[PDB]
RNA sequence: AUCGAAUCGCCACCUACAAGACUGGAGCUUGCUCCCUCGAAGGCGCCAAGUAUAUUCAUGAUCACAAGACA
RNA sequence: UUAGGGAUAUGUGGCGUCAAAACUUAUGGGCUCAUUCUCGAUACGUAAAGGGUGUUGGUGGCCACCGGCCCCGAAAAUGGAUGACGCU
């Protein structure tokens, strides 16, 4: 209401600025859980199949053999985590399951992964997997 | 030579003192530091930022959580950092470690400045590494 | 217009172990295959190439079919088609691609700062010229609102 | 679906921003129907969110009469004792594409149902999609690389309007108005585009020299 | 108000349109030659608002969902 | 050809989606267009004579004959099947 003066000042200041993204970096690659190893007869759930962005070749997929892999999700209640006492800021409904890359699959860059002591749940099919850069050989 | 001797190591040649490394995990993930030495008995590496540039103090780190690039800085600092410096009894920094930090960092900064390409190396140490959409780290040289 | 397949025509290899190398057509076998050689390159001895794997360039050294290596070397040198090919932007793009493929973390950092410097100076120059001739959305709106503000307020 | 008042109340209480999920918009003009469907179904199973536009411009190999006869053979399938239960034959091009994709998914399973519900299809380009960003194509399913040029081919909207689709003229008029609007705006933005081009061309004198050398070495001159 | 949660690029320079037997512009020798935009990059973003001896980072103690957060 | 479980490699059969595998491989060669059951496409397993300048080659003398794919010849009873979608 007769306060066009505020909108008059904002235009005059307007210079060329950009968003510039200076935030906490991500140190992993994005993959997806395609499914389990299977044939026409049925599936074996002890091995999972993972497809990673920009990895489209068997030679590419060999680079990741041995790297660690994570599936992040959430539950309904807050339960125990690592550093539950030392760092109370970590406490949440967020949880993760860990595994390792074992070998490539096919010629197109898919890889086989094995999880620690148990199978990954089938509710993760079609969802995101983190593939880290460690342990490192470089 | 003897495996029981503390001098015995198996570290890969890329992680040699003076090499500039990228941190892959921990509180300082993504920062770049300088490898000072490896602790005895085939122990971890010790790295420092220096803390003026990127804020990374003297710290132990496993060589499996590091990428050792081919860029190097010539270091001839006193390097009097044993295992006891990082062992503690059963914003707050002790007056001994606080002094050791300065004694090392001044020498490290003098070495970087004395090096050619010193300004570029300082900026390189100040920058932060990240994985962008569309990136393919498996295809790169380091 | 298009560059015909003919004896003496320069080509670039598309895929395979000889990718992004330049040769000269010395003979046509049939609709699918040619014989290619480049004396001034190490891996381009006389060999067979499928016509789906080549890219015809704009230069043709004038030679007859199944010519000798001696007669093709000097014809190349006199034509100076290689010194001409090295000056185009597609040749420079190929060399840039190789240089980028073989690069260290330090060099990638150098390129990043060079591009940031260019962008900063470009946006500065743009702001200065937009001050004179208003072309940004905010400057167009400012000039549209100035006349209204001159009255009343 | 109109959002509920409880959702609006929660959004106000949280005080967040306007959220948009990650969506890929595919321009389907001059794409091969079966190959585009085969690629899209696999991406949907891998978990993407996809919207397709310009479904009336898909292509099928062969003549229009042959393809129309195939459709009429499909149309005559009908549960004799009660046709309100028999196969339902959709006539619009976007519904044709959706059925083709549905046949390449495990529809009876919930996973298949989620994948199918993650796809949206349109005829033409609607105004709620026009401004969302650059559209994409599928290189391995384009006509100019898939068909030999000498053979005849069909256009899906032309085939559909003879078996019963009744909105071809509406879509044509809408697309005409759309293209005129976009062209006028594009021409209006030319001064801005040229100013930015000139600014980049001229900053090479004001930057430091040793940066320009790196640009030249990596081919960004 | 429950609510802690999975997701980890942004743009008022992409977010207009057509062709692929053919496609910057000229010739006449219609497949060669000559001209110059050289015909194989949307723009930014990745730690000093910008390429320059400026500057707090620790004890969160060697991995753990990024203890951060929607540039 | 078979005790209860891991890893590696194979057989028959496969590698557009359903559905693991060439994210539709090759920097291999030929051939083929089929309009109301319909080109064709996993053996065992559920169409003939005769015609065709449709197209591709072969023998002997622009001709006569012999081939390869495709097209007529080819007509039943609820709506429906290369397994489905589709593929040129
Ligand atoms: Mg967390
Ligand atoms: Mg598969
Ligand atoms: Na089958």
């Amino acid at each position: 209401h007769s306060q066009r003066s505020k909108k008059l000042h904002q235009l005059s200041a307007k210079t060329s600025r950009v968003n510039r993204n200076r935030k906490a970096p991500r140190l992993y690659m994005k993959g997806t859980l395609a499914g389990y190893t299977r044939g026409l007869h049925g599936q074996t759930k002890q091995t999972a199949l993972v497809r990673v962005e920009n990895v489209n070749t068997r030679e590419d997929a060999t680079w990741y053999v041995g790297k660690r892999v994570c599936y992040v999700y959430h539950g309904k209640k807050v339960k125990r985590c690592v550093r539950w006492s030392k760092a109370p800021a970590r406490r949440s409904t967020t949880r993760a399951l860990w595994g390792r890359v074992t070998r490539p699959h096919g010629n197109a860059g898919m890889m086989r992964v094995k999880f620690n002591g148990a199978s990954v749940p089938a509710s993760a099919i079609g969802r995101r997997i983190r593939v880290y850069l460690y342990p490192s050989q470089i | 030579v003897s495996r029981k001797s503390p001098e015995y190591t198996t570290l890969r040649k890329s992680c040699a003192p003076g090499a500039i490394a990228i941190i892959l995990a921990g509180r300082f993930r993504g920062r770049r530091a300088v490898i000072l030495k490896q602790l005895p008995h085939n122990g971890p590496l010790v790295v420092s930022g220096p803390m003026k540039y990127n804020g990374v103090p003297i710290r132990r780190i496993d060589s499996r959580y590091v990428i050792a690039t081919s860029t190097t800085v010539d270091i001839s600092s006193v390097d009097t950092a044993p295992i006891t410096a990082e062992v503690f009894q059963r914003t707050l920094v002790s007056d001994a470690r606080a002094q050791l930090q300065k004694k090392i960092d001044a020498a490290l900064i003098a070495a970087i400045k004395k090096d050619a390409q010193g300004k570029e190396k300082a900026g390189y140490l100040r920058s932060v590494f990240t994985v962008k959409p569309g990136d393919a780290p498996h295809r790169w040289n380091w | 217009k298009s560059h015909y397949i003919c004896a003496g025509r320069l080509v670039r290899i598309l895929r395979g172990p000889r990718q992004d190398r330049v040769g000269v057509i010395v003979d046509i076998v049939d609709a699918n295959r040619v014989l290619v050689e480049n004396p001034e390159d190490a891996k381009m001895w006389r060999h067979v190439q499928n016509l789906k794997n080549v890219e015809p360039l704009k230069y043709c050294v004038s030679v007859s079919r199944n010519c000798s290596a001696k007669a093709l070397k000097d014809a190349l040198a006199s034509s100076k088609a290689l010194e001409k090919y090295a000056k185009t932007r597609t040749a420079a793009r190929v060399e840039a691609k190789k240089a980028c493929a073989v690069s260290t973390d330090f060099e990638r950092y150098q390129l990043r700062v060079a591009r940031r410097s260019r962008a900063h100076w470009a946006r500065k120059v743009f702001d200065e010229k937009d001050a004179k001739t208003p072309v940004s959305w905010h400057k167009v709106a400012l000039k549209k609102m100035l006349k209204k503000a001159a009255k009343m307020d | 679906a109109f959002p509920s008042r409880k959702d609006a109340f929660r959004a106000q209480r949280k005080g967040a921003k306007k959220h948009r999920p990650e969506i890929i918009v595919i321009d389907l003009k001059d794409h091969v129907l079966g190959r585009a469907a085969a690629v899209v179904a696999k991406q949907l199973l891998l978990g993407k969110k996809i919207t397709v536009v310009r479904c009336e411009q898909l292509n099928i190999a062969g003549t229009e009469i042959r393809n129309k006869i195939k459709y009429l053979q499909y149309l005559r399938k009908r549960k004799l004792t009660n046709p309100t239960k028999g196969p339902f034959h959709h006539r619009a091009p976007s519904d044709v594409f959706v059925r083709t994709v549905r046949s390449m998914l495990p529809r009876y399973t919930k996973r298949g149902m989620k994948a199918l519900n993650s796809l949206v299809a349109y005829e033409g380009i609607p105004p709620n999609v026009v401004r969302t960003g650059g559209r994409v194509v599928i290189p391995r399913a384009q006509r100019h690389v898939c068909y030999r040029s000498e053979r005849p081919y069909t256009v899906l909207g032309n085939m559909c309007k003879h078996v019963g689709w009744k909105y071809s003229d509406v879509v044509a008029n809408l697309e005409k108005a759309r293209v005129e609007k976009a062209s006028r705006h594009h021409e209006k933005q030319a001064k801005l585009r040229d100013a930015w081009k000139s600014a980049r061309k001229e900053a090479l004198a004001k930057m430091p020299k040793h940066n320009v050398e790196v640009l030249k070495k990596f081919g960004y001159a």
